RNA sequence: CGUCGCUACUACCGAUUGGAUGGUUUAGUGAGGCCCUCGGAUCGGCCCCGCCGGGGUGCCCUGGCGGAGCGCUG
RNA sequence: GAAGCGUUUACUUUGAAAAAAUUAGAGUGUUCAAAGCAGGCCCGAGCCGCCUGGAUACCGCAGCUAGGAAUAAUGGAAUAGGA
RNA sequence: UACCUGGUUGAUCCUGCCAGUAGCAUAUGCUUGUCUCAAAGAUUAAGCCAUGCAUGUCUAAGUACGCACGGCCGGUACAGUGAAACUGCGAAUGGCUCAUUAAAUCAGUUAUGGUUCCUUUGGUCGCUCGCCACUUGGAUAACUGUGGUAAUUCUAGAGCUAAUACAUGCCGACGGGCGCUGACCCCCUUCGCGGGGGGGAUGCGUGCAUUUAUCAGUGGUGACUCUAGAUAACCUCGGGCCGAUCGCACGCCCCCCGUGGCGGCGACGACCCAUUCGAACGUCUGCCCUAUCAACUUUCGAUGGUAGUCGCCGUGCCUACCAUGGUGACCACGGGUGACGGGGAAUCAGGGUUCGAUUCCGGAGAGGGAGCCUGAGAAACGGCUACCACAUCCAAGGAAGGCAGCA
């Protein structure tokens, strides 16, 4: 529905809402401003985290989160979690022994902010190490790079 | 463990402290400090297997407690008291006056000053901040803080303190050409000139220093300290200038000095 | 624990085939000539030599 | 086993003592133990009853409530040794302190101080 | 005891992991605090590296901040009205980190008296003579009375306010942690968080 | 080459609701510690205030018994 | 000197960092050696003491950095929704 | 040192194993003159232990009225040597063993902008306006004396006596300054008004640390909801700081005077910040055999979201409400291991195959679990509490245990 779908008001704390709204201006429409920060890195913030409405306390731009440690990339599997989802990172192991490679890989859960929309299955997507956002999450959504879509048929 | 280790080991020890293996089972174990453990000369050692003034920790024991060694002007009695990057050990008793300072082999070597250039001492600025009521603070590469510098003075750059005050004399800014020392890894204990930086954001940045011989190596920053600038170095160099020369080099050096002294 | 070494290392290996003739003539004509005790001797230069042969190889195949 | 007070029963009850309660000392800080204390009700199961003699009867139980003896020293604070004698401010303070006369047979007598506090 | 060591739980991959110590010191739990309302008591608790926590036990006066007027006021607790958590919570009246709580408005009303100078809160008023008439009059001099004036632009109040005034009872939410600092400081509700929690509160009983 | 006949050895199957030795969880009981709410055996203070009492002048400077304030508190 | 990469990888080279002991190995007559990290120079005796060492190599895989762009994988504009 | 030899046949070529051959690592047999090193109750039983020891500690600088000595130098608080005891610190290191443990530990890498940190070292300690201070109160040790018990490093009553133990609590800086509130006064366009301001009497809070809410934008990040500012307030009676401490030689000012005011060197102490030592939890990658283990997890947290509780902190660590997710043939899950992991060791063309209980690093454990006190640091065991299993003494009423420490 609308975004207080919770049981309480989700707002972002930097963001003071009531800025004594009163007579010597016009009520309204006073759009509530945005708090939103650059990640560093060289990654710059989507539009949608700029002039989005949502609140998610763990998105890079808009939540309560520091990108540091490891940038990694991977390929999106599935995308049936609430604001997360899991990628699968294929790589190479050496055996010493036979001279020859291994196909491993290793699935691993990641917060999606909603600053992306445009996320589909088998996307390549960056990923930043952060400060442990659930039990089996420790990396968020940063960019998104389209494969072989954007053009549907 | 339960807590902290107060124990450390012979073998353990690092190795630039060049201990023997059958002297002991144990190592000095250096006392907390404003220098990390591993980057240390404890007092005990630095008396006993460097000057050979005393011949053991007991020895050691008496000559400290008889109040005779002063580090960076203030007397000190700890047997494991780490001695550090270029601090200056004072001996007035006998007036000799040593600054520690890592050779080409990236070890603390015994470096004789004279009087009037042990009050002085450089140190590098390891973090700049304010502290309440707006007072800036300075953190160097010691534990040593001082307050109200000079707003030229950032990160990583290197300040000129002078010894029985704590006061600010001079600086070195940070920038292309200046000459300074390494002070950790295989690089360590030897002098350059900064020649590049790169900046890796998120990650260390890496300088590029090339030396008098033309040997241009690189380093962390986190291991680059200045002693100089440009090309005058504010500190008297120890033996060697800090040049590492290559295996063949010391070969024909010794060859040459047995065919003199022969 | 102790601050002992136990660092040593054999100075000789005895070899492959025992009871060879050629091998028996050989060392004993050597033992004879140069007056050793026993085949310990000759078998801890034979060593020596097979060190050196060895470090003298790794050079020159560097 | 010495009776506790507070523990309202006659007989013997284990208790957690910790430091400072009763019939406990620690042998290191934070140290507890569970240890047998008989309860604060008398009975006749008892070796030994102390009992402390509050007001005078009106004739002198022999070697008890006569022959006063002397406490072994007097006040060492400053402070107490004026609230004794009734000083009430810089009044020869250190020459006013009880000093104790030693007077063995086999030494030469002297007498001795205390080191005032405060 | 309780703990929070993380090798109690399954796997990502569901499988069971067995435990390769027993349960460390530093990875304890504690029991709740389930701060009340009520006379003031607090508990210390020792934490880790000796420094001091302050289990708050009951609570009836909180420090709690208008926002809008940036007046804070040292004012009392009434009870627990809505909780994010559980509604058991506000069953037993239990004060948590964001549970929403009335207070009496008197020291705002008091403020807003003394600093705007309208009767705000009174229905039509002479009934404390002695004392909200000399405020409202003041029978002061021109230039601080034209320094009021301008106020009198500015001193309006959403009609929300107005009514939770008029009721003495404000709702407001809990913002500091009662049983970690030991105090139930909180801010004033406004604006459409106000309203949220209000149509919240008549969704629990309209 | 195989049955049959003799002697050894080796595992296998078996009633014993197998027997025994062993190591994880469901339901119930549940010591002990810790936390919370009570609890108050005791130990102090103020109001001592029945009194001798008194100082800037029955208007108590205090030196103590003792009643016990049959209240207020730690 | 600031900014970007006309894709993303794999691969290869360089650099940083990679505990010591052990391994290889430099020097040193432990009386030789296994070892050890010492030791050597003169002394007409006052030498009212001089010279040194305690190297170096290796440290798989993964991670970081800077050059290369052959080989191998993946892409750009086909209803143009193209530059 | 990139190596082979005997054996199937009447004889020959093979395939193929058996045996031979060499090394090391345990045991054992025979033998053993010298000397330098040097492993050594790991394998079976992390089975059980008599006995003795293995953690205590003082400088001039916390507390001495012990006669236990003692100079007295003689009318004096304490000369000094000092037991004992209180206070402080340490006892969480070391040492031993390898039972547990298979993405667990651990190795390398990185992060904590998601936390704590005794001690050392460096900052801060007149930054707050606010009838004891020439110094405030009480108790207990030690000690004397009376005991109880068969027994223990068991202790009771009574009488003392100190703190750098436990408490309490000011002067000084200190003149004020600032933000509100503003009695009123003065200069004001003056005029019939406003007026633009200068002052100000009276009160209200002022500093660091904590918890809120708000405003603004001195330094530094790759990136703060960083730091430093500003405002309105809170600031917990088991309740933060804002020196009632000790030693050393001793000196200056004397107008006012004449007994006071001042001084150096330290030691101890601190709220907070930084450093050192770390610790704790995470990032990426890497582990033996097994499918006669192919589907697991999810009632009882499994995967994620929201808000909380707890914790030093991030986090299903836990609770409530939701969503139905999460992992698998690239071997999940389950089982086994005669598995502690690594640095390493044996063998040595190259590639490999085995062994690492074993002195270094990390982990775990103290007969098996479990729970706690103190402390910066323990889920401690040469600390305590309970159960189980063993096991000691008893006068039978009770008390006392933890050698996988050295022997
Ligand atoms: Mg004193
Ligand atoms: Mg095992
Ligand atoms: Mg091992
Ligand atoms: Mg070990
Ligand atoms: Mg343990
Ligand atoms: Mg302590
Ligand atoms: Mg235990």
């Amino acid at each position: 529905a609308d975004i207080q779908t919770e049981r309480a008001y989700q707002k972002q704390p930097t963001i003071f809402q009531n800025k004594k709204r009163v007579l010597l201006g016009e009520t309204g429409k006073e759009k509530l401003p945005r708090y939103y920060k650059n990640i560093g890195l060289g990654f710059k913030t989507p539009k949608e985290a700029i002039e989005g409405t949502y609140i998610d306390k763990k998105c890079p731009f808009t939540g309560n989160v520091s990108i540091r440690g490891r940038i990694l990339s991977g390929v999106v599997t599935k995308m049936k979690m609430q604001r997360t989802i899991v990628i699968r990172r294929d790589y190479l192991h050496y055996i010493r022994k036979y001279n020859r490679f291994e196909k491993r890989h290793k699935n691993m859960s990641v917060h999606l902010s909603p600053c992306f929309r445009d996320v589909q299955i088998g996307d390549i997507v960056t990923v930043g190490e952060c400060r442990p956002l659930s039990k089996t999450v420790r990396f968020n959504v940063l960019k998104v790079t389209k494969a072989a879509g954007t053009k549907k048929q | 463990a339960r807590g902290p280790k107060k124990h450390l080991k012979r073998v353990a020890a690092p190795k630039h402290w060049m201990l023997d293996k059958l002297t002991g089972v144990f190592a000095p174990r250096p006392s907390t400090g404003p220098h990390k453990l591993r980057e240390c000369l404890p007092l005990i050692i630095f008396l006993r297997n460097r000057l050979k003034y005393a011949l053991t920790g007991d020895e050691v024991k008496k000559i400290c407690m008889q109040r005779f060694i002063k580090i960076d002007g203030k007397v000190r009695t700890d047997i494991t008291y780490p001695a550090g990057f270029m601090d200056v050990i004072s001996i007035d008793k006998t007036g000799e006056n040593f600054r520690l300072i890592y050779d080409t082999k990236g070890r603390f070597a015994v470096h004789r000053i004279t009087p009037e250039e042990a009050k002085y001492k450089l140190c590098k600025v390891r973090k700049i901040f304010v502290g309440t009521k707006g007072i800036p603070h300075l953190v160097t590469h010691d534990a040593r803080t001082i307050r109200y510098p000079d707003p030229l003075i950032k990160v990583n750059d290197t300040i000129q303190i002078d010894l029985e005050t704590g006061k600010i004399t001079d600086f070195i800014k940070f920038d292309t050409g200046n000459l300074c020392m390494v002070t950790g890894g295989a690089n360590l204990g030897r002098i350059g000139v900064i020649t590049n930086r790169e900046r890796h954001p998120g990650s260390f940045d890496v300088v590029h220093v090339k030396d008098a011989n033309g040997n241009s190596f690189a380093t962390r920053l986190s291991n680059i300290f200045v002693i100089g600038k440009g090309n005058k170095p504010w500190i008297s160099l120890p033996r060697g200038k800090g040049i590492r020369l290559t295996i063949a080099e010391e070969r024909d050096k010794r060859l040459a000095a047995k065919q003199s002294s022969g | 624990p102790v601050a002992r070494s136990w660092v040593c290392r054999k100075t000789y290996v005895t070899p492959r085939r025992p009871f060879e003739k050629s091998r028996l003539d050989q060392e004993l004509k050597l033992i004879g000539e140069y007056g050793l005790r026993n085949k310990r001797e000759v078998w801890r230069v034979k060593f020596t030599l097979a060190k050196i042969r060895k470090a003298a190889r790794e050079l020159l195949t560097l | 086993f010495p009776m506790k007070q507070g523990v309202l029963t006659h007989g013997r009850v284990r208790l957690l003592l910790s430091k400072g309660h009763s019939c406990y000392r620690p042998r290191r800080t934070g140290e507890r133990k569970r240890k047998s204390v008989r309860g604060c009700i008398v009975d006749a199961n008892l070796s030994v009853l102390n009992l402390v003699i509050v007001k005078k009867g009106e004739k002198d139980i022999p070697g008890l409530t006569d022959t006063t003896v002397p406490r072994r020293l007097g006040p060492k604070r400053a402070s107490r040794i004026r609230k004794l004698f009734n000083l009430s401010k810089e009044d020869d303070v250190r020459q006013y302190v009880v000093r104790k006369p030693l007077n063995k047979e086999g030494k030469k007598p002297r007498t001795k101080a205390p080191k005032i506090q405060r | 005891g309780i703990s929070r060591d993380n090798w109690h739980k399954r796997r990502k991959t569901g499988g069971k992991r067995k435990p390769y110590h027993k349960k460390r010191k530093y990875e304890l739990g504690r029991p709740a605090a389930n701060t009340k309302i009520g006379p003031r008591r607090i508990h210390t608790v020792r934490v880790r590296g000796g420094n001091k926590k302050y289990r708050a036990l009951r609570l009836d006066v909180g420090n709690f901040s208008w926002g809008s007027e940036c007046c804070t006021r040292k004012t009392r607790i009434i009870d627990v009205v809505y909780n994010a958590s559980n509604n058991e919570l506000v069953r037993t009246k239990t004060l948590v980190k964001n549970c929403i709580v009335l207070i009496d408005s008197t020291p705002y009303r008091q403020w807003y008296e003394s600093h705007y100078a309208l009767p705000l809160g009174r229905k039509k008023g002479a009934k404390l003579t002695p004392e909200e008439e000399e405020i409202l009059n003041k029978k002061r001099s021109k230039k601080i009375q034209k320094k009021y004036d301008e106020r009198k632009k500015n001193a309006k109040i959403s009609s929300l306010l107005e009514e939770q005034f008029q009721q003495g009872k404000l709702l407001a939410c809990i913002a500091s942690r009662p049983g970690q600092c030991g105090r139930a400081d909180g801010y004033v509700l406004e604006g459409k968080e106000l309203e949220f929690y209000l149509r919240k509160i008549k969704a629990r009983k309209g």
